[PDB]
């Protein structure tokens, strides 16, 4: 679950960050709507690094729990 | 303090900006405050490890403090 995972998980959760990944989407708004479009999208996927980085730890943490064990025997 | 010859010229080491900053390396367990919180000079504002084992960090000077990294870091 590594960097680019995580950014593809954000891709489906932040609203924030989905929408300007849908604004960017748009054919031939501008090229400099497109720049800060862009900007923004790396300052918001990389500032929430840390609290998907716990999720993705606590997701982990769902693998390893003992109701797993009593089903594999 | 730089001598040169028999004149003397002294330079400032910054110490200004008051920014905290951590004094090694190592990991980020916690913060012991609330971000924008009062701090007194003296009193631990922040829990740490480094070396498997923990450190605590005192403030310099009393002020409001704003945290940059989140728990975990």
């Amino acid at each position: 679950f590594r960097r680019k995972d995580l950014v593809k998980t954000m891709r489906r959760v932040d609203p924030v960050y989905i929408h300007l990944a849908e604004r960017l989407g748009t054919p031939e708004l501008s090229t400099a709507e497109r720049k800060e479009l862009e900007n923004k999208l790396k300052e918001r996927e990389e500032f929430l690094i840390p609290i998907y980085h716990q999720v993705a730890v606590q997701f982990a943490d769902l693998h390893d729990t003992p109701g797993r064990m009593q089903e594999k025997g | 303090r730089i001598t040169i010859g028999n004149k003397t010229c002294v330079f400032e080491k910054e110490n200004d900006p008051s920014v905290m900053r951590s004094p090694s390396a190592g990991k980020l367990i916690q913060y012991i405050v609330e971000d924008g919180g009062h701090v007194f000079a003296g009193q631990c504002y922040a829990e740490i490890e480094v070396m498997k084992m923990v450190m605590t960090l005192t403030a310099v000077e009393s002020g409001c403090i704003h945290y940059v990294k989140r728990p975990g870091a």
